[PDB]
């Protein structure tokens, strides 16, 4: 079992500025921590395969930075609409998600 | 060489005259027979 | 997966794969290369018994020469020549064993501070 | 040709003086120490077997000569001090008896091991 | 004993543990430096006891021999 | 000093000429074996005089 932990636990931030989400592993992960997106009473959807790729009609602003352990996940001008849950998951073993950072304003 | 050294010490104590002279008479002995044989090998290996 | 009895490293010590995933650029395209490292950790038992104990043992050796009588020159003298003449050997054969790279290994760390011992 | 002139390089010590004990002792063991490298190599131009040889036998011959020749001039040394005379009819005994048995062992050998 | 050691180890390969040629080889080499160390201890102790040097050479003339012989009896026991 | 050489001549091949390292290794030999000399020498006048 790889622990994920996903930091902050929770943050508010306003429209319009660059918002960073850090996920830190426990064992090594190489470019294989997905990042998704769970909005309210949604199932989550994925943003970020591999470790910096974005899927197929996701926006320009989520982007990702790749590590063997420590990833981030930067999303420049944040929308109203960009706010949801974000949990990261790692698939180089059995996958583990992590808790998840709520999104606030 | 060494066995030149070898009769000197044992004729050494005993006849020390012809200890010494053997040994300055290989002092000069040697060297120009060594020089001899350089001269000749080199001179008929280099003129084929 | 590697099969259990499947190790011929007389030298190293196979401690476990790690694979990886990433996209390369070439003159011709944008191509797709799996990684896989093999993570090994030499083993020091040849070497110890080869370079670090003959190194001890002349070390030890030459400084036997401090306990022998002042009045006795030529056998300190050879304790002493004799030492250096098998440090010299074995720091020349020692560095055979390596490809030849431009920086200080540990190993030669070791032979330098035993060669600076007999030579003092 | 090398063994044979490392072994009448031991021989020389015979006629060393008695008195000169490092000179003596050095011929012996380097002559030993030579001897043993160049079984080694001899033994190294063939390859592995498990049986003895007609090369290698002579040259286990040799090393056992220098062998003697340096443990002779060891008891020679020690009886020094207990009688002189005795090492002194010793060393005389020694300067024949060492290069006869050598010839014999060659002639013995050579007829041997050519006539086979 | 050193040279002969290096010409035997060129031909094996570089093996980390201890073999049985080698376990001889040190236990020659320790017979070797201990007299060595032997004569060191009486030259050292020569001139302040000159009875102590007769002493331990006499004792050593029969001890050396003694030592390797049980040492050579113990390895080919445990390898044959 | 002649360990050293030969050790190093068996990596090289079979080339003619006087290489920069096989000068070094003759100038170490030529400086070993005039010290060796002037010690034969001193050995020599010893002793008739010390003082030289
Ligand atoms: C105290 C033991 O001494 C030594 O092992 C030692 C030190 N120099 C040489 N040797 C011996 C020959 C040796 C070295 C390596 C392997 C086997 C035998």
């Amino acid at each position: 079992n790889i622990v994920m932990t996903q930091s902050p636990k929770s943050m508010s931030m306003s429209v319009g500025e660059r918002v960073t989400l850090s996920c830190k592993a426990s064992e090594y992960v190489g470019t294989y921590v997905s990042w998704y997106q769970q909005k309210p009473e949604q199932s989550p959807k994925l943003l970020i395969y591999g470790a910096s790729n974005r899927y197929t009609g996701v926006p320009d602003r989520f982007t990702g930075s790749g590590s063997a352990t420590d990833f981030t996940l930067t999303i420049g001008s944040v929308q109203a609409e960009d706010l949801a849950d974000y949990h990261c998951g790692q698939s180089y073993s059995y996958p583990t998600f992590g808790a998840g950072t709520k999104l606030e304003l | 060489a060494l066995i030149e050294f070898a009769t000197v010490n044992y004729f050494t104590k005993s006849q020390p005259a012809r200890a010494a002279k053997i040994d300055r008479l290989s002092r000069i002995a040697f060297p120009l027979l060594f020089g001899i044989f350089n001269l000749v090998y080199w001179a008929t290996y280099l003129n084929r | 997966v590697v099969a259990e009895d499947g190790s011929r490293l007389n030298q190293y010590d196979l401690l476990g794969q790690t694979v990886d995933s990433g996209i390369v650029q070439s003159s011709t395209g944008e191509y797709v290369v799996m990684t896989t490292h093999f993570h090994l950790k030499r083993k020091i038992g040849y070497f110890v018994i080869q370079t670090y104990l003959p190194c001890i043992m002349t070390v030890i050796l030459s400084q036997v020469s401090f306990w022998l009588n002042r009045e006795s020159v030529p056998a300190r003298t050879v304790f002493g020549v004799t030492t250096v003449l098998t440090m010299t050997t074995l720091s020349i054969s020692a560095r055979n064993s390596l490809p030849k790279v431009a920086y200080a290994t540990a190993m030669d760390w070791f032979i330098a501070v035993c060669y600076a011992f007999v030579f003092s | 040709i090398p063994c044979t002139l490392i072994v009448v390089l031991s021989w020389v010590s015979f006629w060393i003086n008695k008195d000169a004990v490092p000179a003596r002792t050095s011929l012996g063991i380097t002559t030993v120490l030579t001897m043993t490298t160049l079984s080694t190599i001899a033994r190294k131009s063939l390859p592995k077997v498990s049986y003895v040889t007609a090369m290698d036998l002579f040259v286990s011959v040799c090393f056992i000569f220098v062998f003697s020749a340096l443990v002779e001039y060891g008891t020679l040394h020690y009886f020094v001090s207990s009688q002189p005379a005795r090492a002194a009819k010793m060393d005389s005994y020694a300067r024949i008896f060492f290069p006869t048995a050598f010839c014999l062992f060659n002639l013995v050998y050579w007829v041997s091991y050519l006539y086979l | 004993m050193t040279t002969i050691n290096t010409h035997l180890r060129e031909t094996l390969p570089k093996i980390p543990y201890v073999k049985a040629i080698d376990m001889y080889l040190m236990g020659c080499f320790v017979f070797v430096f201990m007299a060595l160390l032997e004569y060191a201890l009486v030259n050292y102790i020569f001139f302040s006891q000159p009875a102590r040097a007769a002493a331990i050479d006499r004792w050593s003339r029969i001890f050396f021999p003694v030592v390797f012989s049980f040492f050579n009896i113990v390895y080919w026991l445990y390898y044959v």
